[PDB]
């Protein structure tokens, strides 16, 4: 039980940190589309392409 | 007296043999239990892994 515990705890820690690195490093690249999606949302809310 | 003297050792060897048989059966279902318990151990380990 403790063996199945220490291993899963260690890999959990190392995967949490790796996913943190994924998160911070992929956080801002998708903001290239936030402008155009805001634009299409405005177009939907107005009922015109503007 | 002669017949009681022979019956004593007769019952003695009979008890010896049957007791050896019983302790052999015990040493058998002992490792049976050991098998079952280590199986439960590994299945619990994999459960915690998942």
């Amino acid at each position: 039980r403790v063996r199945a515990e220490q291993q899963v705890a260690s890999t959990l820690q190392t995967a949490h940190e790796q996913l943190k690195r994924e998160r911070d490093a992929v956080e801002l690249d998708l903001r290239a589309h936030v402008g155009t999606m805001s634009a299409t949302l405005a177009s939907r809310i107005l009922g015109v392409d503007l | 007296l002669a017949e009681a003297s022979q019956a004593h050792t007769k019952a003695l060897e009979d008890a010896k043999s049957e007791a050896h048989r019983v302790v052999e059966e015990a040493r058998t279902d002992a490792e049976r239990i050991a098998e079952q318990l280590e199986a439960q151990a590994d299945v619990e380990a994999e459960r915690i892994k998942m």
